This record gives C-alpha cells, structure tokens and sequence, in this order.
RNA sequence: UUGCCUUUUACCAGAACCAUCCGGGUGUUGUCUCCAUAGAAACAGGUAAAGCUGUAUUUUUU
RNA sequence: UAAGUGAUCUAGAAAG
C-alpha cells in the first residue's frame, strides 16, 4: 500500500502508477477508499522492481509503504443454515467442490452437462447459474412460475459487487456457491427504483448468506521451489518449521548434481524475505523461488468471530487465532472499522435471531 | 550459563540478597518470574527453595526480613507456582511468615478471588475440612487474625 | 542498527552501542503458553455454554419438487419430447404428484 | 552501501554513521518479523522511505564440484539418474584428459589472481593479498575484539568503494620525471639497505640544517631522529624553538624509516635471522603509533595504526589457527600497504606544509 | 533498548539490551539504584512503621509509659517521615516550623547555591537514603581492598599492611597514587619517552604524573639511588673478600648517563679474582639449583638495574634476565667477562631480582644482601 | 551536519561538493641498448614442401 | 507442546 510521503506531490504518484500500470502488465493497482493506494505484485522481486521504477524514474517522491500484506479472500466452509431476507431477497451460500474450483480458475444443456461431469450437480441447479470471479443460481421455487426472478442482469452485477468487496473487509469472495431462495420485489415498481434497491440489497444478501455460512477467510499460498546442496537440506525442513503453514510436498533428486530441487508451498503472508532468509541460511547455496500461478487458495487457521481472540500486539498471532486478527487487522487497513477497537459481524434484525438462538 | 547443579544455589543467593534490603522490591519478583519463565529446571529451584524456606530456613529470619521473604513468595504465588502449600505445631515465625503471605495474596488477586482460586486447589494445611478434633479451630482461630471469610462455614460444616 | 533495534549510531552515545537480546525475550516470547492456566481457568470458568430453520426446511422442500421438475426436463429433453407441451405437462404433473406427497406431508 | 544507507548494518559487516537525521500498529500484522537482512536486499521494498540506495545483485547456485588428489572426472557428492570406415572427431587422442587438466580446470574456477594466464604487473603495494579475507565472512568463532576488528576493515574498504577519487589525467609530469629531466640528479644502482642508511644521513642531515639555521642550536637531534633539547630553555627560546606540525611530522616519517632500514641493517649485518628481520617489521609497522609518536602531531593517523592494529588483529587469528600464541610471525605485507598509501595521502600535504616552512626560512613570512 | 519504532507506537516489553557505561576487563560495578528504596515499597513500608508506631502509642497510654526508642528499634530507619524524627534533639523546637517546603523550594529563587536536595529536608524527615551499602559493596566488587591496591602504588611506599593506613595540588596526589596503573605498559598508541635522569618510561605524556616524578625524583635522586646501590654492594664485596677469594673489587666508573640509560649497559662493578672461578650458567637468585659447567671465569661483574614498574611489567625476574641476555649478546656496552651478574630494582613495588652467572657459595650472600638492602637502604 | 569537547590547531565520521597526491593505460614520435645487415626474386617445366577440388538407367552430365 | 548462536565507541600532541 502506496501514500506519498507528501499529499503535496499526490497527483504525481497517480500519474506515476498509470505509467507503472502501462509497463507492468500483472499489477493490479486498486485506489482504495482512504487514498492509500493497493499494489498488487506478482510477487517480492518483481514488486520491488516496480517499486524501483515508480520511485526512481517516474514519480521520484518519498513514499510511505505497508509492509507487504496479501490479498485474502472471503469464503465459506459449510452451507448457509438460514435464508434471513433482505429490504429497506434472500440468497444461501454454500463451499463450491474442489474439483470445480479448479476447473473454475482456467449454451445451458451442454453447460449443464458439464457441471454434472465436474460435481454430479443437479439439473435444475444446472439451468439457474450465472456465475463469475463464485456462482449465482436462480434457485427457488418461483422462479420458474415468475418473471421477477428475469431480468437478472443487474441481480448479477450486484453479486459482482458482492465478490469484489466482501462481508469481512472488503476481501474478494473466492470458492462459494450462491442458491437464491426469495425476492421481496412488490408489485408495482419502476426497473431502475427496484434494479437499484437490489444491486445494494443483493450484496446484503450475498453478506448475509457468508455469515450464516460460516464464513473463512482464506488466503493464498505460493508453490515453492527450492533447489538446494542435499548437505543443506534439514536445514531447510527448520526454516519452514520457523515459517507458518508451510509444506514440503516432494524432494525431488535432480539428477547428475547435489541439487535437490524441492518444491513447497509457504502461505502468502508467511512468505516475505523467504528467498534472502533461505541464502543467508544455505550460505548462498539455496536459489529458491515463490510463485502463484496454481491460485491455490486455504483457509486461515482459526476462527472469525472471536471477541478475546488472540494475545500480542508486537509478536505474531498464535495460529487459532490467526484468521481473526488478519480481518480486523484488514478492516482497519481498509479503514471500515471504527477506532481501535470494534469487530465484524452482522446487520440484521432480530438480535440475530438472539445469536443463533 | 549456570548449570542444573547451582540453579537452587543461584535462588538461594538471590533470596538472600532480597532478604539483605529494607524492603521487598518488584525488582527480585521480575527477576524471579522471568527466570521461572525461561526453563523448567529454574521453576523446580524457586520451588525447592520454597520448600527449604518454609521447612528449615524460615525460623531463623526477623520479622522484617522474614515479612519480605513472605512479599516475595507472595507475588511469586499469584502468577508462576500452582498453590502447593506444605504447611497446629509449627507457630514459631513460619506462622507469621504465612499471615504475611497471605495478606500479599489479597492485596494482589482480591479477597473472593483468592477464595476461589484456593477452592480449586486442593489446601490440606491451610483449609482442612475433616474436622481432626477441634484442629481446624487453629487454622480457623489463625485466619480470623487477619480479615479472611469462609472460616466461620468451615465450622458450620464441621460441627 | 540492526533489527529496528541497535543503537542509531555509536558516535553519541557515548559507549560501545553493543546490543544484546535479552533472554527475558523467551519469556515475552512465550507468556501465552508458560501463562495457558491463566487463560484456562478463565475459559473453564464460562466453558458450558427457529424461523430461519424453517425457512431452509422450506426451501429443501420447494427445492425437491423443483428437482423433480428438472429431473422431469431432462427425461423429455433427452428421450423423445421435441414438444413444448410434453414439458408443460410433465411439470403439471410434477406438481400434482410433489404437491400430493407434500400435502400428505403436512397432513401428517 | 545499502546497509550504510539505511543505517541497517548486516552484523557480520559494518557500521556507520547514519545518512540522515498509517503504519501504525493497529493496521499491520507482523506475521514476518520483518529482518534488516530483507531491507538490505530488497531495498525498495522492505525498507519503506530509502533513499540513495543501491541496488544489489540476485544469484545463480554454484555445484562447481572440486576434487580432493590422485583422481579425476567422478560423481562423488552426488546422485545418480534414474535410467563407410571413419572415425570421430579428434581421432588418435586416447588420453581424454591430460595431467595438467585436473588442475587447468581448477584454476579455470578460481577468481581473478589465478583465474587467467596473462596479466600485467601491479606494485607490490597495489595487491591486497589482506582484502580478500575480511571482504570474505569471518571463518569461526574469533575473539569480540578480532571480530570488531573485521567490521573496522570493511567499514574502511565501503568508504573507499564509496568516495571513487578519479585520478587527474592532465598532470602527466611526476616528481622524479621532472626532477630526471635536470642536470643536477644522476642515477645509479644502490643496494636498498645503502639507500636507507644513505637517507637516514641525508634525513639527519637536512633537519639539523634546519634547526640550525632555524638558529635553534639547543635543539640536539639523536641520530635515531629523537629530538630534545640540550640545555633548560628560556621561555624566549622554548617558545622559539616550538617546531610545528611540518617538521615534527617529517622527523617522525624519518623515524619511521629510520627504524625499518635500521632493522634491515642488523639482519643484514649478520645480527639477526631473516624470520627475526620479518617479525620486526612487522612489529614496527603495527605499532608504529608505539615507537614514533605520529600521532602527536597529525592525529588522523590514528586510522592508520587503527587499520595496521585490526590487520595485526587479522592476521594473527589467520596465521595462529593451529599454532599457538607468541611473538614470532612476520608477514608485513597488508600494514606496509597502509603505509604506503598513508605516505602517498601525505606527501602533497609535506610537500605543501615543508614548502611553507622553508619558503618562511629563506624568504621572511608574507 | 528496545525497537525504537515500535516503541514509539506501544510499550513493549524490554527485548534488547543494550550495552550501557562498557569497560575493557568488565567488572561488575554496581549501580546507586538497586541500593535506594524504591519509592512504592518506601510508602507501604512508611504505612506499616507509622500503624506501629501509633499502636504502641496507644500502648504506652493504656500503660501509662515513656515509649522509648529501645522499643522502637529497626523501625528507626524506616518511614516517612523517618522514625528518628520522634527522637532527634529538638521536635520541640522545629514544632514551630511550618511552611518549611515552600521555603526550601524558594531558596530557588532567593540564592545563587541552590540546593540539590531542596525537595526535603533532613531535620523534618531524616535521612531518605544510605549509601554506606554501595560505598561497601563497590569495594567488595573491584576485587577487594586488597586487589585495588595492585594498581596503585601503595607497594611503592612499603607499609607493614595497608590495614596501618588508617589513623593543581590535591589531584596531584591522587595521579600518584594511580601513577602505575595511569602509566601502563600494555597501551594504545602511546609514543615511549623516558622522563630526564630516570627509566620512568611514560606511554605517552601525562603532565601530572610527569610533575609528580620529576619532584619524587629531584636531585638526581634516581642516579643518587643506583650510585648508592652500587656503592652497598662493593662495601657487601670488601667485607666478604676473603670468603669468596676475590683479588679486586674495583669500579667501572661509567657516566651519569649509566644510571638511567636502558639501550646500553656498563657494569658498574668488576671482579678481579684470585684463582679461577667456575661460575654456573646464569639463573636467577631464588633458582636454586645453579648448574656448575666446566666453563669458569678469572673475572666477574655487577650491574645494578633500577626500574619503574607499572600495573602491567610488575614482575622483576624476568625483566632482569632479559637485561642480563640483552646486554650481554649485545655489541655496544661490552661487559669485560661475557660471564656475570646483575641485580634489578623495581622501585615501584619494592620487587628485588637479579640474575646471571654465580660463583660457588656466593648466590646465599647476595640474596642476604638484596634482603638487607631492601630492609633498610638509606 | 554530528561527536570529543569546549579556545584554536589537531581531531570523530558522515554528507555534498571539489582539489592534491601515489600510480595506470594506450597511440605516435623520438632517442638508448642488444642483435642485425639483403637492391631483386618469378616465367618453360622438374624436384620438394604449404592453401582448395576430384575420385549413365525420371530433375541437370549420357 | 516447554532455554541459553550472534551485533562491543573511544584511544594523543602543541599552543593556550
Ligand atoms: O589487542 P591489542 O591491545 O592490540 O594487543 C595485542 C593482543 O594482546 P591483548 O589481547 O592482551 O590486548 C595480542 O594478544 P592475542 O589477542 O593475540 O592473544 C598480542 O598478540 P600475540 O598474542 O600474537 O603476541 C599483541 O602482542 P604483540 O604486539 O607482541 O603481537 C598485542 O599487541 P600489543 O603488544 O601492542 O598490546
Ligand atoms: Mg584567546
């Protein structure tokens, strides 16, 4: 997250990002609502560079910068137990398959045959979806009777806003179902009153549906790649013990050399100085590599939700109590929580039905 | 790098050095807590000479140093050992030592918290139940010395 | 410096400016587990402790008969019903034969 | 440089006098206990707000595999994979390998010394046979003082990195050029030892002639360039006879001088072993702060007995590994090479300081 | 220590250390802190003297008493204000003493010597500190009494013990006093000078201490010394002529130079003997098994060898056989036998040596001399 | 700009500027040295040695 | 699921 160090030479970095924007094709550079400004990078090095240039040869400003966070995504693990509506609409949620998603991340019958040959979904789950980014179904009862339930393109784009700035903290939604269950669409009503009434409400609804859903944040992990001398290779096993989350999937022996290219997966946010931490370990004999292409995506340990919650302020988050502090952490970077302290939850009547009865 | 063999010597030494002041400073407490913290050998010294304390060492202090002994444990109670208490007879000054402990623990934790807090350990000098022939009449005579409750029930109960 | 943590610069100070971490930093390193009884005691102390059931049970219901229907769409499409009324009269006959099933159901 | 810049010293290396006099706590996760290590490699990044900072470089994994004796082309340290009459090129060479290609491939590994088989020549004085040890890390386990030592060395060497002093082109016209274009030098070939002895006479000489005609005959100068005074002074010849910072300075070269020649005199004059004669410049030259109090009159020299005293300091733990402490080794090279360069850094300003100095004796003061 | 810019944001706990007031040899010196109460424990501690100290008040009014201090002991010091307050020689007279800390503050404001300790005073509330406590413990921590001393030049004087101590001028004194350790061998770069008629070899210039030896040693009393010396043992020769057949004991007369001249060396005594001598090899004087070769000599010499020490060269032994072997082996300042003897001084511990070659039943007489002279030199 | 300090030299070590100095490269001239020291050989071939090419049955030529 | 690797400034001469 970029600031000028001066608001002086704001105007400037806008500019500056534009051109950084032209010239680094994978940088997705949100202006988030405070002024502070998102950079996404590939990863480190590439970021690094990026930031080389913007500071060096296009903005030359002083820049205040965030120490690297990621980017988390909203999500689910189990199905919505309620279906509370919407108003001044309905819509349950439940965890997309495994299989699918990964089929996601790269004509009605034939899509509907398809999704019987991913997950064995449904006919009539098949007919109803619309999905993007994870999927909108249109399924009701009345639907099908109705054509309130037509007209459904602004419906959808609303669900895009849903996926875009999620429930927790503005966090994309990633891997989860969307089944529609009602609409408290009146009679008479003027299509751009009630369209805009739903867009809002949907993305109420889409909130709602994750809360009941139990919702989890998941964040990303890169897929390691470490060759290193096989002298050196406990070592490394240490260092990802130091790390959090961090796998060792196979040590594969490269052939005619001592290199044992070991490929890995470090969460996102454990990843930072990994590939430094690693030579200066190895003594310079570990040219490791991160990198996020599979889009494999997990859940935080630990449960949103909490009040106590976790311990420290300085020292890292104990791991039941991580998922927790990385949301309000978010939202107060994100600037939607109110002071220091505050918490996540839901906007609904009913004192949440006096929380979960 | 003290080794295993000295731990309880180093305890001692420092208990000691408390014992040579005016008064029971935070200062020792800090230290003793963070060396309780560190490894579980110096947690078994610090009990160790808790016992020496209370078994041989204790009858030979003043009532000054003996009271700041007393503090010390006091605060070292509250937080990093669990309320093991080895304790009619013996009332020489190990008795007063105790009041003095006690009135370091209520400071500290609060009157009813402490109350709760010993419930859940077990306390069999402290707060015997079974009534032992007009014995708990001496512990009970003892804590009504000091502003503690629960005595007067203990009674009640026993008859 | 080193870690946001050594002395800016020697020159000043007036002393070596040497940095040792202090080994109370296990301690502050690990509180919350050393201190775990602390915080449990607490949690063991508080450790004991209908319309949107319904309306899920609703919605499964609904839902049934909507899959019936699919399920129905899919035989005509599939086998032999090029027709509109094939569908129309397989989906009335959803219905009749789902809300029969269902009224019993609510009969019982 | 970087570390420098930021003033995130990497601790095995040095540390320096810093370049210069949202983000809340509330906001961050510190899940990363983010290391100055990272702020030095990806500078731009970690280490928010630098400023002339470099950039370092980023690395390729080395397997240059090297073998021990009496063998050749071996996988050794490693693993092994899992699965119309003519002849081929280079026909009648049986012998794949020669006996020199064990060691020519070796040396096709080395670095820049040895890494080539042409070069052109350097001074003495202009190879670091030193550098290489403390740019490279510290070995294991030395003594706090060798180790600060270290950081000393490299803290020196940065700055030289740093501060490039790109040498004037134009002044093609050196001293002993200009002075061998005149009639009134003649050259020969004099035994080193001759020359000392013979400037130790010609030093000697030139400073009592100064003193004298300075009229300052109070002041005897000792051969060994010691210089006291005779008699008790008036305060009118005290003050007087309080020589400067030019000529003191010039005795205490001389000294300086004076002493090594003088050494190389007693090996040579069959006093002393050559092992003895090696040591005893080494002595000198490390503790030249010691035996002739430069210092005193320029004080910046102590950054060179600071440097000689962390070489000593170097080297020592270097050359006493397995050997035991004493007194007895010699190896003078890297502090000779300070030396040098401390009387290449000095000459103009003797030149200037003593040019003054005499222009003062000859001509009145302006 | 800790993370300057995560210490700006919140407290943390104190993680990093760093290394404060360092010293080269680091002895533990303790601070003044640890040895004041500490405000908190000084107030509780103030609650608890005063509760007593009314209770036994009561006491003495239910008894009809005098509370005297006898029962009022260890609570004396403690309190505030302090106990002793109750007791010092006139309450009865600064009873009547209200307004005293508004006045002691506006001495502020009324003098030019402010007073540090405006904020009390002691005749209100008695001494709130104690620092005999670090004065004792300080001493307990630098070695002890015992090992201060090694660097000062208490050996210098030659007292019984230093326990019979005890019954630009004043800083002049105590450079003296510290003058061994002030003037060390092992040093930095200090440039070697010797100080004029003496082999006080300065590591570089202190002006005090050089003031201080010049005036130790005025009237060549360094070269008076060796002269002196030299003197003692030619007398010590004459009388035990006989005994170790000697034919002549004649004196080298060298320069004044000599006395304090350390690059060279002239023996100050020769030994013309009667017959042929066989000296053993060179050794020291407490070496007792001296090795008799057949190498013998017709003529011996003593050297005297006076020197300073410092708190790093105070031993003697080694330094005169380095003398003996350098000298000797040394072509300038040739001794007239290769084969002799020479005695060193330091005159800074009171640290006699000599070394060097020894004719048979001699070494006993000249430990016997060392020791007498020692004992008492004029 | 800091530090030691406190009065300056001398200095601490950073900055920005600049200079000096120890050296270096080539290229061209010239000198100094040590060795030298020929005003004509091919063609016709031969001898020997060095540089390229050569060893029909459908698209080159049978 | 329960310890201790590591960062180490100076530094002396003149004249006052
Ligand atoms: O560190 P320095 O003050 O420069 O002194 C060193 C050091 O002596 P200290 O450790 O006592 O200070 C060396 O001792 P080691 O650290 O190597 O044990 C010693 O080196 P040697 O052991 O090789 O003798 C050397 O003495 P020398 O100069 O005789 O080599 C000596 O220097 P100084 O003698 O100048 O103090
Ligand atoms: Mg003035």
């Amino acid at each position: 997250v970029l600031q000028p160090l001066l608001p002086r030479e704001l105007p400037k970095l806008l500019d500056a990002l534009n051109k950084i924007s032209k010239y680094y094709p994978g940088v997705i550079i949100k202006v988030e609502e405070s002024g502070e400004h998102v950079i996404l990078g590939n990863g480190e090095l590439y970021m690094d560079c990026l930031l080389y240039d913007l500071r060096a040869s296009y903005a030359k400003i002083e820049i205040k910068i965030s120490d690297p966070l990621t980017v988390f995504s909203e999500s689910c693990s189990n199905e919505s137990f309620a279906s509370i509506p919407v108003s001044n609409i309905s819509v349950a949620a439940e965890p997309m398959d495994s299989k699918m998603i990964q089929d996601l991340s790269r004509p009605r019958k034939l899509s509907k045959i398809l999704r019987t040959e991913y997950g064995w979904d449904s006919l009539a789950s098949r007919n109803v979806w619309s999905f993007y980014v994870l999927i909108n179904d249109t399924l009701p009862d009345e639907i099908s009777p109705e054509l309130l339930s037509k007209y459904k393109e602004q419906i959808i784009q609303g669900f895009y806003w849903a996926v875009k700035e999620g429930p927790l903290a503005e966090e994309p939604i990633y891997g989860v179902q969307y089944k529609l269950l009602s609409i408290s669409v009146p009679s008479d009503v003027n299509i751009d009153v009630m369209k805009s009434q739903i867009i809002p409400l949907m993305k109420k609804a889409c909130y709602v549906g994750l809360l009941t859903a139990i919702p989890i944040l998941l964040e990303p992990i890169y897929e390691v790649d470490i060759t290193v001398h096989a002298p050196l290779l406990p070592i490394v096993e240490e260092l990802m013990k130091k790390r959090r989350g961090s796998r060792i999937y196979k040590t594969i022996k490269v052939a005619g050399t001592p290199l044992l290219e070991v490929r890995g997966q470090v969460p996102v946010i454990e990843s930072a100085g990994f590939e430094t931490d690693l030579r200066l370990s190895t003594n310079g004999l570990g040219m490791c590599q991160l990198y996020f292409w599979h889009k494999i995506w997990r859940k935080v340990p630990g449960d949103v939700l909490d009040k106590d919650a976790f311990i420290p302020k300085l020292k890292p988050a104990p791991i039941n109590s991580l998922s927790r502090d990385f949301v309000m952490k978010t939202r107060r970077r994100k600037g939607i929580s109110t002071g220091g302290f505050m918490s996540n939850d839901g906007p609904t009547l009913e004192k949440y039905i006096s929380a979960e009865l | 790098k003290i080794a295993n063999n000295l731990k309880k010597s180093v305890v001692d030494i420092i208990i000691k050095s408390s014992l040579q002041e005016s008064t029971f400073s935070k200062f020792y407490s800090i230290l003793s807590e963070r060396m309780i913290t560190f490894h579980r050998s110096w947690q078994t010294a610090y009990n160790e000479t808790f016992e020496q304390n209370y078994t041989q060492d204790i009858e030979d202090y003043e009532t000054d140093q003996l009271r700041i002994l007393g503090k010390f444990w006091g605060h070292l109670i509250s937080y990093e050992f669990l309320p093991m208490d080895c304790l009619e007879e013996s009332c020489p000054q190990g008795r007063i030592f105790i009041k003095f402990l006690f009135q370091e623990l209520v400071n500290e934790l609060g009157l009813d918290e402490l109350q709760l807090r010993l419930n859940s350990s077990k306390l069999d000098g402290m707060f015997p139940l079974e009534g032992d022939a007009e014995h708990i009449r001496y512990s009970i005579n003892f804590f009504t010395a000091i502003g503690l409750g629960l005595l007067t029930e203990d009674m009640r109960s026993r008859l | 410096s080193y870690n946001g943590i050594g002395l800016k610069s020697a020159k000043g100070s007036s002393t070596s400016g040497h940095v040792q971490r202090s080994l109370a930093s296990n301690n502050r390193r690990r509180p919350q587990g050393s201190q775990q009884q602390r915080q449990q005691r607490q949690n063991a102390i508080k450790k004991a402790s209908l319309a949107v059931q319904k309306q899920i049970e609703t919605h499964m219901e609904k839902r049934e008969i909507e899959v019936q229907v699919s399920e129905l769409r899919d035989r005509l499409e599939e086998e032999e019903t090029l027709s509109e009324e094939q569908i129309d009269k397989k989906c009335e006959a959803l219905r009749a034969k789902l809300t029969n099933e269902w009224q019993e159901q609510q009969r019982m | 440089f970087n570390g420098k810049a930021l003033n995130n010293a990497i601790p095995g290396g040095p540390k320096f006098e810093p370049l210069y006099p949202f983000n809340s706590i509330d906001r961050v996760i510190f899940r990363v206990p983010i290391r100055s290590e990272y702020k030095v490699a990806f500078p731009h990044l970690y280490n928010s707000r630098p400023r002339s900072v470099r950039i370092p470089w980023y690395n390729n994994p080395v397997s240059c595999i090297i073998q021990n004796d009496e063998e050749y082309d071996t996988p050794a340290l490693f693993f092994d994979p899992s699965l119309e009459d003519f002849a081929p090129l280079l026909a009648e060479e049986e012998e794949l390998i020669l006996p020199n290609t064990k060691d020519a491939m070796s040396l096709y590994h080395s670095p820049f010394p040895f890494n080539r088989t042409k070069g052109k020549m350097v001074r003495a004085q202009d190879v670091a046979l030193a550098k290489k040890w403390f740019l490279q890390h510290p070995d294991e386990e030395y003594p706090v003082k060798v180790k600060v030592s270290y950081q000393k060395l490299l803290k020196n060497y940065v700055l030289n990195e740093l501060h490039p002093t790109l040498p004037t082109n134009h002044n093609k016209t050196k001293l002993l050029k200009s002075l061998k274009n005149t009639k009134y030098f003649q050259q020969t070939t004099i035994d080193w030892v001759e020359a000392g002895l013979q400037l130790c006479r010609q030093g000697h000489n030139m400073l009592n002639l100064l003193i004298h005609r300075k009229g300052l005959t109070y002041l005897h100068l000792d051969y060994n360039f010691n210089l006291k005074p005779t008699k008790t002074l008036t305060t009118k010849e005290r003050k007087k006879s309080r020589l400067g910072n030019s000529f003191h300075l010039m005795r205490e070269l001389l000294k300086m001088m004076k002493l090594i020649v003088d050494t190389h005199v007693q090996f040579r004059l069959g006093n002393v072993d050559a092992f003895q004669l090696a040591d005893g410049i080494h002595y000198i030259l490390n503790h030249i702060g010691q035996l002739t109090g430069i210092y005193r009159y320029k004080y910046k020299v102590m950054h060179q007995i600071r440097a000689c005293k962390d070489l000593k300091h170097i080297i020592y733990y270097k050359f006493n590994k397995n050997l035991g402490k004493g007194p007895g080794c010699g190896f003078w090279q890297p502090a000779w090479r300070v030396w040098l360069n401390f009387l290449r850094g000095t000459i103009p300003l003797l030149e200037r300081y003593i040019g003054n100095l005499i222009t003062r004796q000859f001509e009145g003061r302006s | 220590a800790s993370d300057l810019s995560w210490s700006k944001q919140t407290d943390t706990g104190i993680t990093h250390f760093r290394a404060g007031m360092t010293h080269e040899d680091e002895k533990l010196i303790p601070t003044i802190f640890r040895y004041i109460t500490t405000w908190e424990n000084e107030f509780l501690d103030s609650q608890r003297v005063w509760a007593e100290y009314a209770t036994k008040r009561q006491e003495a009014i239910q008894q009809n008493r005098r509370l005297a201090f006898e029962e009022l002991e260890g609570s004396w010091d403690r309190g505030i204000p302090r106990i002793s307050t109750l007791f010092q020689r006139d309450r009865h007279t600064l009873a009547y003493d209200r307004g005293h800390r508004i006045r002691r503050e506006f001495k502020q404001y009324s003098l030019e010597r402010n007073s540090p300790f405006w904020w009390t005073n002691s005749h209100h509330d008695g001494k709130l500190w104690n620092l005999n406590a670090y004065r004792t413990d300080v001493i307990q921590a630098l070695g002890g009494i015992e090992t201060i001393l090694e660097h000062t030049l208490f050996k210098g004087t030659g007292f019984n013990s230093w326990e019979g101590l005890f019954w630009q001028i004043p800083n002049r004194r105590f450079t003296l006093w510290w003058s061994p350790t002030i003037n060390r061998a092992n040093v930095y770069v200090g440039f070697l000078v010797q100080l004029d008629l003496t082999g006080i070899f300065l590591h570089g210039k202190i002006p005090t201490l050089k003031i201080s030896l010049i005036q130790i040693f005025r009237a060549h009393l360094w070269q008076k010394i060796h002269e002196s010396i030299v003197f003692d043992i030619c007398q010590i020769l004459d009388g035990e002529l006989d005994v170790l057949q000697i034919e002549s004991v004649t004196k080298e007369t060298v320069h004044p130079r000599k006395s304090y001249k350390m690059n060279s060396s002239a023996a100050d005594i020769t030994m013309e003997s009667v017959h042929e001598w066989e000296v053993s090899k060179p050794s020291l004087l407490h070496e007792t098994n001296d090795s008799f070769k057949g190498l013998i000599t017709n003529k011996m010499w003593f050297d005297v060898q006076l020197r300073y020490g410092d708190y790093d060269s105070h031993d003697i032994s080694r330094y005169v056989r380095a003398k003996f072997l350098d000298y000797t082996t040394d072509n300038v300042s040739m001794y007239p036998s290769p084969t002799g003897v020479m005695i060193g001084i330091d005159l800074a511990y009171n640290m006699y040596d000599a070394y060097g070659n020894w004719f048979n039943g001699l070494k006993p007489l000249i430990q016997n001399s060392m020791r007498t002279i020692m004992k008492a030199n004029p």
